[PDB]
């Protein structure tokens, strides 16, 4: 059930990266969007945020999402998740680092909640082309049509066919942690935490410790506050400082990964065919750009291939040999000659 | 069972190098945290130094920082201390040590569980000599309740250990062998005593039996009352 | 960097009794502190870790209080095995100093010294090198204050004291007091004496002779 | 294909030597002279060292 999904979904930790065009300038999003995939048929884009969607604290959820503000995750209601594009999208479901949406077409791709006092915004330049399955260069999946063996991303989430690293995270720098008591620089733990000490001046430049304080040094500016939170994992993102120690295992499963469906596609109005002496007159009314491809049967192929949008009457000379001709999604139909 | 094997301890001069060696078994010794504690005679432990599972990260006591460098060889189950410009400070027992058998990339809260026998490190620019025993003569003034005391002094020697025993080991009680003292020659001297009934200094003969192995010096001394 | 201070230095206590050995860090370690046992000539021993888990296969007598920088072993019932050197450990940063170590001692009743001097030797003598030995001999407890006279005159930095770990048997203490003199100004002097002041000694107990007298 | 780019390693002081792992097209390169701003203000200060 929901539930089996333990390795992403108590392991992971919500890690923040540093957006392009975190809405203004670049900023530290806690949605930095990393590997945008926009290589399915029917306009569905599968995209892996910084941000952990689903899993409350608390175990596991699926109305909630878990990003980090500071050094804790302040785990909120997923209320107003957008997915934009040249026009926003409409997002078909989300676990963990990944959302699943449907895009229109478009060249940019942003991301973002908006948690109500902040918005905590997140876009990335990445072209995004939807060439629908067939013949047919159409724009939106249609009501009817024939259908043909698109290749999308399903919507479940329970599969284990690709798996991606997961190691320790690395020593993430924190300034707020220098405090001063007036004398000398105060470091200080939240809980469990194992902070690193380092600072100019001429001291224990290594300060591996729990709560504790400078030796000598005094000017805040002249120090560092790296801090250890080893006990959970994060993406090995490439945004993000490596820890410098073992790649620390576990594959957590992709969601969404491509598989093989079946997606509607359009149908071209018919042609209208005006039968004349060992020519073809074929009347054509299409609706959007369609592929026509045409053959001769004899011994010579004699191909022809041209895409037509605009309505136009084409003629071709069939031979006593015969002549074959695909309007469009039809299917290939045959004629002879006297 | 888990071992640790302390190697390579000795004497040495001051301002030369020694290299110890510390080899592993009965845990996974590459996944795990390395220490060095010294210990110096009749002192406290001191510690020296910790190297991390992959020896990405090396610290140092500030009394060693410069002059000690540890390392490993995970391929060997192999620890190892470089020891630059040895000082007579450095004089100490050597161990090597390890937390409980339990991993970590750059943490620890498992300090010492698991630790070898120790190796002597001597820094001294004194050779290798055998003692001298002299007689601790039993007199009037040694006398006190019926029991007299008498004892041989074992001088000038080195290095570390010599032996000590009376009438070939037959005399146990009332026998003291103190710790060795270093002198200010470098060389080490120590007394053994013992105390007897001043009626059998007429009849019982009274023998210690000094061995300095590192020098392969035995000597039997008789222990008498001076004659006057 | 850390200083850890324990107190007291040494201690003396008798089967049964309540120990309690307290460690002080110059610096806030939270409950990142171990405790280790050390006997005579073996290895340490760790005892207690996180400054209150006891380790496993312990005896359950011995237990750990104290967080930030004040912490504490107690021994509820002291047993003859727990006479040793006990060390605090501070393990939240690296350097990770050790405390300077408690001692536990049998504490017995007070035993004066027996108190003896011994003259250099003739084959000694002959080597250019005068030893004069002082023995004190199965006291208790182990503060005994040695002082070389030689005609009267007090001497200074020419001496070397060394002194046994406490008999198994009895719980006493032995000290030996070697003055080291040249030939030369052995042959100037002719009273040599040892005073031995002790708690159980009433006064000071001199021990001499004259040089060339038997 | 896709281009799988580990976490890059960031020493404050000190320069860090690559190695050829045997990962196909296995492009490794060291840059000096960075002073990366990340999340609480800056990394490290050793400006030309990092
Ligand atoms: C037929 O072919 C001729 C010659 O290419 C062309 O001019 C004409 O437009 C085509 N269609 C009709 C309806 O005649």
């Amino acid at each position: 059930d929901l539930d089996t999904h333990f390795t992403q979904y108590k392991l992971a930790r919500p890690y923040i990266a540093d957006c392009p065009n975190c809405g203004h300038s670049r900023c530290d999003s806690p949605i930095a969007i990393e590997e945008v995939r926009g290589d399915a048929h029917a306009g569905v884009i599968r995209i892996q945020t910084s941000a952990m969607f689903g899993l409350k604290t608390d175990g596991v959820d699926l109305a909630y999402m878990s990003f980090m503000n500071g050094k804790t995750q302040k785990s909120i209601k997923i209320d107003n998740l957008h997915v934009r594009t040249s026009a926003p999208c409409s997002l078909v479901s989300h676990h963990g680092y990944y959302i699943l949406a449907q895009c229109p077409p478009g060249d940019t791709v942003t991301v973002g909640f908006h948690d109500g006092p902040n918005r905590h915004t997140c876009t990335v330049a990445h072209k995004v082309e939807f060439r629908p399955v067939g013949r047919e260069k159409y724009r939106h999946p249609p009501e009817h049509g024939v259908e043909l063996p698109c290749n999308r991303y399903t919507h479940k989430r329970a599969d284990q066919g690709h798996y991606v690293e997961m190691h320790q995270p690395g020593l993430v720098a924190d300034h707020s942690l220098l405090s001063i008591h007036s004398a000398k620089v105060k470091i200080t733990v939240p809980s469990g935490a194992q902070v690193k000490y380092y600072c100019k001046c001429p001291d224990v430049r290594e300060g591996i410790t729990s709560s504790d304080h400078t030796t000598t040094c005094t000017d805040v500016k002249q120090c560092r506050a790296y801090l250890i939170d080893n006990k959970k994992w994060v993406y090995n993102s490439g945004r993000l400082p490596r820890g410098e120690g073992d790649t620390f295992k576990g594959k957590l499963h992709v969601p969404f990964v491509p598989v093989k469906a079946k997606c509607i596609a359009t149908l071209a109005p018919e042609p209208l065919v005006e039968h004349k002496h060992r020519t073809l007159i074929l009347h054509l009314h299409p609706d959007h750009p369609t592929l026509l491809t045409t053959r001769s049967l004899g011994s010579d192929a004699n191909p022809t291939r041209q895409w037509i949008e605009r309505p136009t009457t084409v003629n071709f000379t069939v031979t006593g040999e015969g002549l074959e001709y695909t309007w469009g999604n039809h299917p290939p139909k045959r004629v002879w000659a006297q | 069972q888990v071992q640790l094997v302390e190697s390579g301890g000795g004497v040495v001069q001051p301002g030369r190098s020694l290299r110890l060696s510390c080899a592993a078994s009965g845990f996974t010794f590459s996944s795990h945290v390395m220490y060095w504690v010294r210990q110096a005679p009749g002192k406290g432990l001191e510690w020296v130094a910790v190297i991390t599972y992959d020896g990405g990260n090396k610290y140092y006591a500030d009394s060693v920082r410069g002059r000690l460098t540890i390392s490993r060889d995970n391929s060997k189950n192999t620890l190892y201390l470089q020891m630059n410009s040895l000082r007579a400070e450095d004089t100490a027992v050597y161990y090597c040590a390890s937390p409980r058998g339990d991993s970590g990339s750059y943490y620890d809260i498992d300090y010492f569980d698991y630790w070898g026998q120790g190796t002597l490190v001597t820094v001294s620019s004194a050779s290798t000599k055998g003692p001298s025993v002299f007689p601790l003569a039993p007199s009037s003034k040694s006398t006190s309740g019926g029991t007299a005391a008498l004892g041989c002094l074992v001088k000038d020697y080195f290095p570390e250990p010599v032996t000590v025993s009376w009438n070939s080991g037959a005399l146990t009680s009332g026998v003291h062998t103190f710790p060795a003292v270093l002198q200010s020659s470098g060389l080490y001297s120590l007394s053994s005593v013992v105390t007897v009934p001043s009626s059998s200094l007429g009849t019982q003969t009274y023998i210690c039996n000094v061995n300095h192995k590192p020098s392969n010096t035995k000597v039997d001394k008789k222990v008498e009352p001076k004659s006057c | 960097d850390i200083q850890m201070t324990q107190s007291p230095s040494a201690m003396s206590a008798s089967v049964g009794d309540r120990v309690t050995i307290t460690c002080r860090a110059s610096q806030g370690i939270s409950n990142y502190l171990a405790w280790f046992q050390q006997k005579p000539g073996k290895v340490p021993k760790r005892l207690i870790y996180a400054a209150s888990s006891l380790q496993s296969g312990v005896p359950s007598r011995f237990s750990g209080s104290g967080s930030g920088t004040e912490f504490t072993l107690t021994i509820s019932s002291l047993q003859p095995e727990d006479f040793a050197t006990y060390y605090c450990l501070q393990h939240n940063t690296s350097p990770s100093p050790f405390g300077q170590g408690t001692k536990v001692e049998i504490k017995r009743t007070v035993a004066a010294p027996s108190v003896f001097i011994f003259p250099p030797s003739d084959e000694q003598l002959k080597s250019g090198t005068a030893s004069v030995v002082c023995l004190l001999n199965n006291f208790y407890p182990r503060e005994a204050k040695v002082q070389w006279k030689v005609d009267n005159a007090l001497q200074s930095g020419n001496s070397q004291e060394s002194v046994t770990e406490q008999d198994s048997k009895d719980s006493t203490y032995s000290l030996s007091s070697t003055l080291t003199l040249s030939k030369a100004d052995y042959e100037k002097h002719k009273l040599y004496a040892c005073e031995v002041t002790h708690q159980g000694l009433s006064s000071p107990v001199t021990k001499s002779f004259n040089r060339g007298e038997c | 294909y896709k281009t799988k780019v580990p976490s890059p390693v960031v020493k404050c002081c000190g320069a860090t030597q690559c190695t050829s792992k045997p990962h196909p097209d296995y492009q490794c390169q060291v840059f000096t002279g960075v002073y990366p701003f990340m999340w609480g203000g800056a990394y490290c200060f050793c400006d030309t060292e990092n």
